């Protein structure tokens, strides 16, 4: 008798048991060593899909640029970045016709928001590339450092309030013959101390710094055998990017196909609505087929030049000042520069020695001293390599930069709905690089033609769909946004329930934030009662261990435990004790929305409540816990 | 108004960043604003070559083939055991305790004190050394742990700290030199990547699956209480919980999971507390049997050596010495990484049984320790399933089916699911057996998780959904199938779970084919 | 660090991870209590907090409820409420924009007042339903 | 050789080489075996005269 | 005297075996001439590093 776990699928649908098929209880595969190699494949891969375009030398930076747009049409089934401008405009024109006034409404709404926007908004985000130090620093730190350096060069506008003057000077800063800024200098005093120093760089150096994108390896990524590269941009492009993403978001919000702006429990509704609508529209006696789609090299075949065209088309009726503002981010992305990792490692086994060759000195060593894969990588990288350790990456995109705009382009291809007036009608859903397509036709053979026509049509817009990762079957069972639908039942089982542990802020808060997540999971992710009950148990065990607050009847020894045990005997009413004070846990499903302080107020003894709730106690981000999520908590001695 | 003027540099970038066929931005701007396309897509599609197409093919049971046929090749070596700790061959020295919580160092000393023959064993009887492990280094290191654990001092720091520098292999580390010398030095070249060996199925992976889903006499899963239940939903939730915990509490996988969580927790506490020193970290657990008696179980000791690295991915050498009662000679191909000594014997139930000591030099990062603490969510993963399964039954018939599903009732026989095969004949099992199998499957995903398991599980999902479509006669189509198979197969290199999972998938696929024929 | 919990786990075991204010109320905590170093001469230990709730002056609490009426209103709405039977049959939930507390798009099958939404987690279910009446 | 010439030609009154770290490996002084405890060597079966 | 010196070329390690510990390692780890010398010296070798 040999146990075969896969046999559970004989008596259960795979969708119902799909949760067990996902290894989300294990370590997310992290990146070990240099991510420099991975960044190089991205550059080689990105240019390999656009080498048939036009190659020229950029006069602003001297880099070797490649432009696959309007290039030769693809001849094979490999990924292709040769998007035809006329085809893209045709899709957008069809898109606008189906939603009259949408482009104008989004442009006007985006502008109104831009006028009111202030510089403090740029402080919201993730790690950004700081040109002053050539490193990665928080958005607030980078914004301040950029602001201070602009003051040195007399570039003002940041203090003027609105984002327009601040973004105006950024463009102005690109013309200054030399740029002065504060740099961190590590002088050896033995000790090493970093100080400020007034550093100066030339105009071309600043141009490259402004266009550069720091590259790391995508860590914690789940569901892939091989790592990749995740890039972050500097402050020079942030502000312009926020507006364009706002512009794309406004358009996408009004699209039925779009599923990227939609978030939460509405995804299940979107899946059900689309399949229901397509089945109803199915011709009598026809066949409705659904394609579980997936795009590979989705970011490496999208062109900033196309996004520049889309921004022009979306803002057709708008002031030139706004049209110029919305067209800057694509301009700074067509001339982007990819900073390559942190070099390579070369070792001698006989001498037991190792050394790190930095990126500027990649080709200073003979290529025969690199392994085969790196040797080939560097041979192909030479044309686009810069002497400062960076590689020119004009074609392609970087994941996560233009997500809303990419969805708009994908939805546009879905709106064609037919080719050659053939006897099929296709539609679907789109969210960033993930899509699902439904085709209705009189028979399967005509349905396949519709899918093949869609495949060819996508190739014309720069959208490549993976044949290896895509499959088709009759409508009613498909997958989208990593969600499984089957016969009217949606089985979202890919989100990993966040570690039900203390949020690490304080005792009363963590209990409030913790109990909020379980409640949200019940409401949103359809988390069941029992599993919700157990999620409470696991968190409490974690909560007591971290905070050293076990039940007063427990035999745990500790510094605070002795005081907790003393309080347990002293207090007459044990049920009123807080969990953090060694009190019993009284949380349940019905009461996942009341702070424990308020819960135990009635049961709390007069002495304990007065001590804990002393108006002037010596121990005393309350709204949102660092993504911003609100939690309900009560001020008290535990709020240190 | 607003005058957002453009500078000289930005304008020049804009001019050169236009699609082919435009000299400058103004030409591009005018073309988009004025020229209208009315069938450019149709013109291009006709002008596009016909060689590019989805080339779709109908999927049939004959199209589907076994995944990774190389796992049956008998020339390849048997996939070895590479988990951090022994799972089914584990032996833990039980010391009955009243229930008081004590420091791990004191727990180890008392457990070893009870077994004085093993603690005092100074002459090692080497059974097999893997390929390069130094028997003298490993044993001398082990005796360091026992002496340090059994000393009167309250610190777990190893007393040698200089023999351990070389016993653990810490001292055999390459020396970094400035870049200029390396550039000049012609003999310095980049190393080739370490390709993982291709192995074949091993009978020890199936055995662990068989053994770790079984019920034992010891339960190690204890959970905090919750508030009183005043609503029917709370009562049914508690009832479903009670049935679930009762069936998973005593499974061997539950005890194994807790040991992994506790060990990785102690490892992480020491990692931050200790940076450049060697520590002994007992591999302990807390268990309670049916009678309610609580035991302290010691599964070995581990030398967490130095660290001197802050971050996510930075190896911290860990040398594990784990007690066991299984002869490594029985399955030689399973322990090519372990140096195991025969350290003594004991009478578990009046019958003599050998006690070996498996030694191995390992490495870990901060993330692995962090995610080791997070191996209890396998409890959440395993349960979320039966909730759905029980819920689906409750939809069919009103009254709760938890009692019916697990034990049956007047109008419903207890639920059964296919669990395994014997002699080529499918076997059925209760809902408890399926629950334990599901829990164990989740645990092995954590234990054997790596880049290979993520790829196989994610890539194999496409095949699983294709088979589901075939079962429902939905007439699935695949644009290409060899490419899908190649992506799945490229991840089957040396991971025990992936190789075994491929064998299980092939077995289940054949059964589905036979069922389809009828 | 990039993980608040782990940073907090390491912070909790530290001797004096809490930042204490300066004042007379901060001087009534003993320097050491049966060995445990509550404070130093400011930094504070979590043991000092545990002592506060155990031994210390009983501060008055008269305006606490008035400051926190909303939460206490939630508590009494739960306490005075009544619970009915449970229906295990399939439920049909209509997506609507509802107010959580006395707004988000949620699936609700029945009363849509904020009183029911606040407890919606314990009422609705894929294959079960419960009858609730807020107090 | 270049370091020696530069050191000699400089105006400093010292014959010290400027690039001491590079000269550590240029002369081969860094490629010296590491002395270890006699106990570890006794246990290491790969250490032979 | 001081004793002998045993080194690992691959590991780039060295260590001096003192006189009392000459026979503490198998003679196969000494070169041929020293191995024969120790084989002949064993009868007259006192267990303190003296002959
Ligand atoms: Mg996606
Ligand atoms: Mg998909």
């Amino acid at each position: 008798m040999n146990i075969n776990p896969y046999f559970l699928f004989i008596d259960v649908p795979i969708q119902a048991a799909i949760s067990t098929t996902f290894p989300y209880t294990g370590v997310p595969p992290y990146s070990h060593g240099t991510g420099t190699g991975y960044t190089i494949d991205t550059v080689i891969r990105t240019h390999e899909y656009s080498n048939k375009g036009k190659q020229y030398i950029s006069d602003v930076t001297g880099c070797t640029m490649v432009d696959p747009t309007n290039g030769p049409l693809p001849e094979d089934n490999e990924p292709s970045a040769y998007a035809q401008l006329d085809c893209v405009l045709e899709a957008l024109d069809r898109m606008d016709e189906e939603h009259p006034g949408l482009f104008q409404a989004a442009s006007q709404n985006a502008m109104e928001t831009l006028m009111v926007t202030t510089v403090d908004k740029l402080t919201q985000g993730r790690q950004t590339f700081d040109w002053t130090v050539c490193r990665n620093q928080p958005a607030a730190t980078a914004l301040n450092t950029t602001i201070t350096s602009f003051r040195l060069n007399d570039l003002n506008g940041a203090d003027k309030g609105g984002l327009i003057p601040f973004c105006q000077d950024i463009i102005d800063s690109l013309d200054r013959p030399e740029m002065t800024f504060f740099s961190v200098k590590n002088i050896k005093k033995i000790k090493r101390i970093p100080m400020k120093v007034k550093d100066k760089i030339t105009k071309v150096e600043y141009i490259k710094r402004a266009l550069s994108l720091n590259t790391m390896t995508k860590d914690a990524e789940r569901g892939k055998l091989k790592r990749r590269a995740i890039a972050t941009a500097g402050i020079q492009i942030r502000g312009f990017v926020l507006v364009v993403e706002n512009l794309a978001k406004n358009i996408c919000e009004n699209l039925e196909q779009s599923g990227l702006p939609v978030g939460g429990n509405e995804k299940k509704a979107k899946l059900s609505n689309a399949v229901a609508k397509m089945l109803s529209n199915c011709p009598p006696g026809g066949i409705s087929m659904t394609v579980t789609g997936d795009n590979t090299k989705w970011n490496e075949c999208l062109n900033p030049r196309i996004f520049l065209a889309m921004t022009e088309r979306i803002t057709r009726d708008s002031p030139i000042w706004f049209r110029d503002f919305c067209s800057i981010a694509p301009v700074l992305f067509s001339n982007k520069i990819a900073r390559l990792g942190k070099g390579f490692m070369i070792t001698s086994k006989t001498k037991r020695l190792k050394a790190q060759i930095p990126c500027p000195d990649l080709f200073s060593i003979p290529l025969e001293r690199y392994n085969e894969e790196t040797r080939a990588k560097l041979k192909k990288l030479k044309p686009f390599f810069n002497e400062e350790g960076t590689a020119s990456l004009s074609p392609g995109m970087m994941m996560g930069m233009f997500n809303m705009l990419s969805t708009v382009l994908g939805v546009a291809a879905l709106g064609i709905k037919n080719i050659g007036n053939k006897e099929y009608l296709w539609d679907g859903l789109q969210s960033s690089d993930d899509f699902a397509l439904f085709v209705n036709a009189k028979d399967e053979e005509t349905c396949m033609e519709g899918i093949n026509d869609f495949y060819r049509t996508c190739k014309l817009l720069g959208i490549n769909m993976s044949k290896k990762k895509s499959y088709c079957n009759e409508t009613g069972m498909f997958e989208f946004t990593s969600m499984f639908y089957r016969d009217g039942f949606v089985s979202n089982f890919a989100m990993e329930l966040p570690s039900f542990g203390v949020a690490g802020v304080n005792e009363s808060a963590d209990m409030a934030i913790g109990m909020t997540i379980i409640k949200n999971n019940m409401i949103n992710n359809g988390m069941g009662p029992a599993t919700a009950q157990t999620a409470i148990q696991l968190f409490i065990a974690d909560y007591r261990y971290t905070y050293k607050c076990h039940r007063g009847d427990s035999k745990v020894e500790g510094k605070r435990m002795k005081i907790i045990k003393e309080l347990w005997e002293n207090t007459k009413g044990r049920d009123g004790l807080l969990v953090a004070d060694g009190g019993p846990n009284i949380y349940n499903l019905r009461n996942l929305h009341i702070p424990e302080i308020v819960l135990k107020y009635n049961l709390m003894d007069p002495e304990y409540k007065g001590r804990l709730l002393h108006p002037q106690n010596p121990f005393v981000g309350i709204k949102e816990a660092d993504k911003k999520m609100d939690y309900d908590a009560v001020s008290g001695t535990h709020s240190w | 108004g607003i005058d957002f003027k453009l500078g000289q540099t930005i304008s020049r970038l804009r001019d050169i960043s236009v699609p082919a066929g435009f000299s400058n931005f103004e030409g591009m701007r005018s073309y988009i604003d004025n020229i209208d396309p009315k069938g450019a897509i149709e013109r291009n599609l006709a002008r596009m070559s016909p060689l590019v197409s989805v080339t779709p093919k109908k999927l049939t049971w004959e199209d589907l083939r076994p995944i990774g046929p190389h796992i049956y090749n008998h020339e390849l070596p048997e996939v070895p055991y590479n988990a951090f700790l022994l799972m089914s061959d584990e032996l833990g020295l039980a010391n009955m305790t009243e229930g008081k919580s004590k420091k791990p160092k004191t727990l180890a000393k008392e457990c070893l004190e009870k077994y004085s023959t093993l603690r005092d064993q100074t002459d090692p009887i080497l059974i097999m050394k893997s390929e390069k492990a130094n028997e003298n280094f490993l044993w001398k290191l082990w005796r360091d742990c026992v002496n340090t654990i059994s000393n009167e001092e309250m610190s777990n720091e190893l007393q040698k700290t200089n023999y351990a520098k070389w016993a653990t292999g810490d001292g055999l580390t390459y020396q970094k030199i400035m870049k200029e010398v390396a550039i000049d030095d012609e003999t310095m070249c980049q190393e080739e990547p370490k390709i993982p060996n291709k192995c074949r199925v091993a009978a020890w992976v199936q055995t662990e699956m068989n053994l770790l889903s079984t019920l034992t006499s010891k339960r190690a899963l204890d959970l905090p209480e919750i508030g009183p239940d005043v609503a029917p939903v709370e009562h049914v939730g508690s009832e479903r919980r009670k049935y679930f915990v009762n069936e998973i509490n005593y499974c061997k996988a539950s005890t194994v999971m807790m040991k992994y969580v506790l060990f990785h927790t102690s490892l992480l506490n020491e990692s931050n507390a200790s940076m450049g020193k060697y520590k002994v970290i007992p591999i302990t657990n807390r268990v309670v049997n049916e009678k309610g008696e609580s035991f302290d179980m010691l599964y070995g000791l581990a030398v967490k050596g130095q660290s001197h690295l802050r971050g996510d991915t930075d190896v911290v050498t860990v040398v594990t010495f784990e007690f066991s009662s299984t002869d490594p000679r029985v399955d030689s191909g399973k322990w090519p990484k372990y140096t195991v000594f025969r350290i003594g014997s004991l009478f578990v139930s009046g019958r003599e049984k050998s006690v070996y000591l498996y030694c191995r030099v390992n490495g870990t990062n901060k993330i692995q320790m962090k995610w080791g603490m997070e191996a209890r969510r396998c409890l959440l993963q395993s349960m979320q399933q039966m909730e759905a399964i029980v819920e689906q039954e409750s939809s069919i018939q009103g009254y709760d089916m938890t009692k019916a599903c697990f034990k049956g009732d007047r109008v419903n026989s207890p639920k059964t699911f296919s669990i395994g095969t014997q002699e080529g004949k499918l076997v059925k099992g209760s809902f408890g057996k399926a629950l334990r199998v599901i829990f164990t499957k989740c645990l092995m995903h954590y234990v054997f998780g790596n880049a290979q398991l993520e790829g196989f599980s994610a890539e194999s999902r496409r095949l699983l959904l294709l088979i589901q479509a075939l079962k429902d006669r939905k007439g699935p189509w695949v644009f290409d199938l060899e490419g899908m198979y190649s992506g799945i197969e490229e991840c089957i290199s040396n991971n025990p779970w992936v190789i075994q999972s491929a064998y299980w998938f092939n077995e289940w696929l054949g059964f589905e084919k036979e069922g389809s024929k009828v | 660090e990039k993980n608040p919990s782990l940073r907090m786990k390491w912070a909790m075991c530290s001797n004096f991870p809490l930042a204490l204010t300066k004042g007379d109320m901060a001087n009534r905590i003993p320097l050491e209590y049966k060995g445990i170093q509550l404070k130093t001469n400011q930094m504070c230990s979590i043991a000092a907090v545990t002592w506060w709730n155990t031994y210390g002056p009983i501060g008055d609490t008269e305006g606490f409820e008035r400051v926190y009426e909303s939460f206490f209103l939630r508590k009494m709405r739960l306490d005075n409420a009544t619970w009915g039977r449970i229906t295990f049959g399939p439920v049909e939930r209509v997506r609507k924009r509802v107010l959580l507390n006395p707004r988000r798009f949620l699936p609700v099958a029945g009363a849509t007042s904020a009183e029911f939404i606040e407890m919606l987690h314990c009422l609705q279910g894929e294959n079960w339903r419960q009858i609730y009446h807020p107090g």
